[PDB]
RNA sequence: GGCGUAAAGCGCACGCAGGCGGUUUGUUAAGUCAGAUGUGAAAUCCCCGGGCUCAACCUGGGAACUGCAUCUGAUACUGGCAAGCUUGAGUCUCGUAGAGGGGGGUAGAAUUCCAGGUGUAGCGGUGAAAUGCGUAGAGAUCUGGAGGAAUACCGGUGGCGAAGGCGGCCCCCUGGACGAAGACUGACGCUCAGGUGCGAAAGCGUGGGGAGCAAACAGGAUUAGAUACCCUGGUAGUCCACGCCGUAAACGAUGUCGACUUGGAGGUUGUGCCCUUGAGGCGUGGCUUCCGGAGCUAACGCGUUAAGUCGACCGCCUGGGG
RNA sequence: UUAGCUAGUAGGUGGGGUAACGGCUCACCUAGGCGACGAUCCCUAGCUGGUCUGAGAGGAUGACCAGCCACACUGGAACUG
């Protein structure tokens, strides 16, 4: 159920970007947002927006190509059912690099790239290409 | 083809 | 599937069966040789296989197959099985060794002598 | 279900204020009037388990809701319970 | 890794432990994370050398021993503590449809039976027949009575329920669902091993009831046989009460919960709008068929009532035969 | 196809004891203590370093070598130090 709002971000996205849309919608929350701006600053949507006041809600302006969009694939790596947290080394890199993969951080969130140069580590938020 | 009980 | 679920009742082996269980798991065993006789094979082929049924030194007894043209076996003896079963007759799960202990070679088997146990003739 | 005028007078009494039919206190007193009521139903019949199930649903429910109330403020909890005479 | 048909979703539902849990702030710092310090025997494996002529073997140094404990930091996420918010969940009000359930009445049609009138030798039955049934008069037909069972038409890939499953009309007690402007509560939730409850027909127990049908049983045919199929009967049973039983191809052979993802055509039950001037004209819910895009699929097919794309928890499979 | 196990049993107090804490022992006293994160009960088995296999996660194994343990005809006991 309501159980897991992440991979609802991610599925909305690796769903609408599916069927070819602009923007998506959802109701916002702290974390979500944290996210957006990482997609948005590694260039994986053109950008957030977040118009909700009472009932907080986020829209993301999705991003596209040629005969695709920019998103190959968007998994959720930890979830409320089995917690995955890596250490400095243990931090995992996608498609040989070519690809993030967002870390939470005692020192705020991050990408794999990025946390792994950070220094130090935590929760993998999940992975895109 | 088969053999043995097939 | 869950792993909560695996979590709880965890995944679980399962054991294989040596299809030859004459004891010990085991190279071979020595047996004393209860009969010797000679059956039938299943319906594809039609042959007049050669048979002993033999009682065993762990005290299981059991039917063996004699490979090769011929043999010196006979009532008592004391032929030393191997492994390896015999498709065509069933219940047959092991192999008389040619040529060990009571049992003697192939008489004139010049290929594959190692097997059908005879020594080099007159090199 | 249960009498219009029924209804109400209950809400009033543990509900803070008239309409205030959203406070636990309620939903319990509601329902455990409800259910001891329909024990008269089953106490014949019997067979009606149809009912029964929905009987249940309440039974269920208002555990539950005991529950709640009890988790995040214990008093309310106890005062309800007495005034009620349950929870043995 | 799997479960619509290949082996595989518990027949269904409630729910304790457990697993998981919306949202915002503060705080905690346990989980989590970084640095440090102890420790993690030696040997072995490993990296760069050395020595037996080489290699195996021997050996130097190093990395490693992915672990644990202690301490000083970190604070996003997770956990606890503290206080809220509302989109989850639940409460009330007002409507809406319904073979939902329990209990009790009653109606009409019909079969059978019995009484009586008319009425004559036949009736019944099959592929054809015979058994059967009639002149103590059947069948037929008319009047009336008794009895049990089910309730045509309406009726509809209708509707209701968790499923099993529920249909004449009426009363009584009762459960649930859906819509709408709203009021309240506040995450009170999702799931569920064991547990508990419900659970088609047949069957069992103690009794009652018994028209029609009908295992077993008789007889008649058919046949080489016919311990069947067909025929004439006909007990248990079918019904009721109260237990028990707990099984079905209990099938959508497809767990439940939530979110996301083009359309077309119905059915059904709500509701808001507009000379309602149309039987309707444009909207917005619930339930429910069909067709079919993408995607999924081994295929068949599924296809916003997914076998699509996700997430939580549960159950289950792990070659055939035995 | 093992679901319940335990009276010195669980704790206390108080003597005795031991090299030492300790139910170790005894006396008295509360009545407890463990258990489905699986006690109890059966079956099996020396434990680790490691060894074999594997891309690895793992699976298997623990002869030779070194650390720890245990036994030394079977069962029991103390003595010496």
């Amino acid at each position: 159920s309501m159980q897991d709002p992440i991979a609802d971000m991610l599925t909305r996205i690796r769903n609408g970007q599916a069927a070819n849309k602009a923007a998506v919608t959802m109701p916002s929350s702290k974390l979500k947002v944290a996210i957006a701006n990482v997609l948005k600053e590694e260039g994986f949507i053109e950008d957030f927006k977040v118009e909700g006041d009472t009932k907080p809600e986020l829209e993301l302006t999705l991003k596209y190509f040629q005969g695709k969009a920019v998103v190959e694939s968007i998994q959720r790596v930890s979830r409320p059912g089995l917690r995955i947290y890596k250490r400095k080394d243990e931090l995992p890199k996608v498609m040989a690099g070519l690809g993030i993969a967002v870390v939470s951080t005692s020192k705020g969130v991050m990408t794999d790239r990025a946390a792994r140069q950070a220094g130090l580590g935590g929760e993998i938020i999940c992975y895109v290409a | 083809k088969a053999s043995s009980x097939a | 599937a869950t792993v909560n679920q695996l979590v709880r009742k965890p995944r679980a082996r399962k054991v294989a069966k040596s299809n030859v269980p004459a004891l010990e798991a085991c190279p071979q065993k020595r047996g004393v040789c209860t009969r010797v006789y000679t059956t039938t094979p299943k319906k594809p082929n039609s042959a007049l296989r050669k048979v002993c049924r033999v009682r065993l030194t762990n005290g299981f007894e059991v039917t063996s197959y004699i490979g090769g043209e011929g043999h010196n076996l006979q009532e008592h003896s004391v032929i030393l099985i191997r492994g390896g079963r015999v498709k065509d007759l069933p219940g047959v799960r092991y192999h008389t060794v040619r040529g060990a202990l009571d049992c003697s070679g192939v008489k004139d088997r010049k290929q594959a002598r190692s097997k059908y146990g005879v020594k080099r003739p007159k090199a | 279900s249960l009498s219009t005028e029924a209804t109400a007078k209950i809400v009033s009494e543990f509900g803070r204020d008239a309409n205030d039919t959203g406070s636990t206190e309620v939903q319990v007193a509601l329902l455990t009037a409800q259910i001891n009521h329909l024990q008269g139903h089953f106490a014949e019949h019997k067979k009606d388990h149809h009912s029964r199930r929905g009987l249940l649903r309440m039974v269920s429910q208002r555990r539950k809701l005991l529950d709640y109330l009890k988790r995040k403020d214990v008093a309310r909890y106890t005062q309800l319970i007495e005034r009620l005479g349950l929870r043995r």
